[PDB]
């Protein structure tokens, strides 16, 4: 199948959009927790820092997302 | 303030709302469902939001009666958690938590 | 195989077999795992924090920059509507599989160090036509230089049943010389 | 002696990625080459609980699962928990896996 030029640099474009290396983004926040997508190189116990600096420090490292 | 919310799942007391992508209320805020009764007449029954489900989607709290929402209605943002009357105002009468005089005597300041 | 996905990829094998364009829509899906074979657009699609949007323009201009009919379109805007758009994979890997059950071509699987002509292809074949019902017969070999005498076959819903005729003459004298 | 992944920590319990056909079999060590709070290597092993499939392997940490990030080098050995015995063992303070805590010496 092709995969054009265009199609591939939006596609790369977006990803490096999303994917950045020191940070990610929230996917849900249920009642004082975070569910963190992303962060791929994270230490669990290592403290992450939000938006508007709410500090929050990190356990459920999990695969899809980071608890 | 100025968005409209989709209901998309009604557990009884529970209820999913949809937002458009950009606009989403913060923890805690106040929805307000532009709902009717049986009787048709636009009737609201106010809602707490309390966590935001993921893909645009978050899960809230009706404080009131959920017999007869549907799949399908409209829901309005406030902005700002559940405010209440304050002051000399509040004095002597009857109040529920949606901040409403439930004796029966006249508004309120 | 009643799985979460099998009955996606059923039903758009039905909806081929009613509108009469399967070995059309085997081609399609063939194009697309080519697509989803590859980790970037993958990545782009499974990922749930990229709007919405963007997903709808860039599958719209594979679809121009690829030509095809949105009776394949349909499928992957049902898919990443309803959030299923992980299990594309697996949704593409088994189409082929219930696209050969309801078109009755039996893969037929066999690994040896064979280097075989048309006449033990098209009998083993045939034998297995016979013997499994098939409308069509088709083949596939593997070439393992790890089995001596024989062969080994496998066939079925999964490979499930098998015949092997290289080492289970081998196990069975080596398990019955004590026995 | 295949080289793996991980996928998920929790706690102390792990999921670990390997080589679609190679895979250790269950109770076997896990040695994850880490790093410590000043980033200096160290090794926190692990011990295969269950194999969940899918090339993914659960593991128990036997340290705790401080200086292990995701998608970390993961080692097997093969083989179970090994500890040294003989002569060496009597009159020596151990920990959970072999390596002594006396401070007079280390094994032999």
């Amino acid at each position: 199948d092709e995969i054009s030029k265009i199609i591939r640099e939006r596609i790369e474009g977006y990803n490096r959009e999303v994917k950045v290396v020191n940070t990610g983004t929230v996917l849900q926040v249920g009642d004082g927790i975070a569910r963190i997508h992303g962060l791929d190189e994270v230490m669990a116990g290592e403290l992450v820092e939000f938006e508007e600096g709410t500090i929050g420090i990190a356990l459920n490292l999990e695969s899809n997302n980071v608890g | 303030k100025k968005n409209l919310g989709r209901i998309a799942q009604i557990i009884g007391p529970v209820l999913d709302v949809a937002f458009p992508p950009g606009k989403m209320p913060n923890i805690y805020n106040a929805l307000i469902v532009k709902g009717r009764d049986t009787a048709g007449q636009p009737m609201n029954v106010t809602c707490e939001v309390q966590q935001l489900l993921g893909n645009n989607r978050v899960r809230a709290v009706a404080m009131s009666a959920t017999d007869g929402l549907t799949r399908g209605m409209e829901v309005i943002d406030t902005g700002a958690p559940l405010s209440v009357p304050v002051g000399g105002a509040t004095l002597g009468r009857i109040f529920n938590v949606l901040g409403e005089p439930v004796d029966n005597l006249g508004p309120v300041d | 195989v009643d799985s979460t996905a099998s009955r996606y990829a059923s039903a758009l094998a039905d909806v081929a077999d009613v509108t009469g364009t399967l070995e059309a829509t085997n081609s399609d899906v063939e194009k697309l795992i080519r697509i989803f074979s590859e980790e970037p657009v993958y990545y782009f699609f499974a990922n749930p924090v990229i709007s919405i949007d963007n997903k709808r323009s860039v599958l719209d201009e594979i679809i121009t920059t690829s030509g095809l009919q949105p009776h394949t379109a349909n499928f992957i805007n049902i898919l990443i509507d309803s959030e299923r758009i992980n299990l594309v994979k697996e949704i593409l890997n088994e189409f082929e599989d219930v696209f050969n059950k309801i078109t009755g071509t039996e893969v037929a699987v066999v690994t040896s160090v064979v280097k075989l002509e048309n006449d033990h292809l098209a009998q083993i074949a045939k034998g297995v036509q016979k013997i499994t019902g098939a409308k069509n017969v088709r083949i596939k070999t593997v070439i393992d230089p790890s089995l001596v005498a024989g062969f080994t076959i496998r066939y079925g819903n999964e490979g499930s049943k098998l015949v092997d005729m290289s080492v289970k003459k081998q196990l069975e004298e080596i398990a019955a010389q004590l026995e």
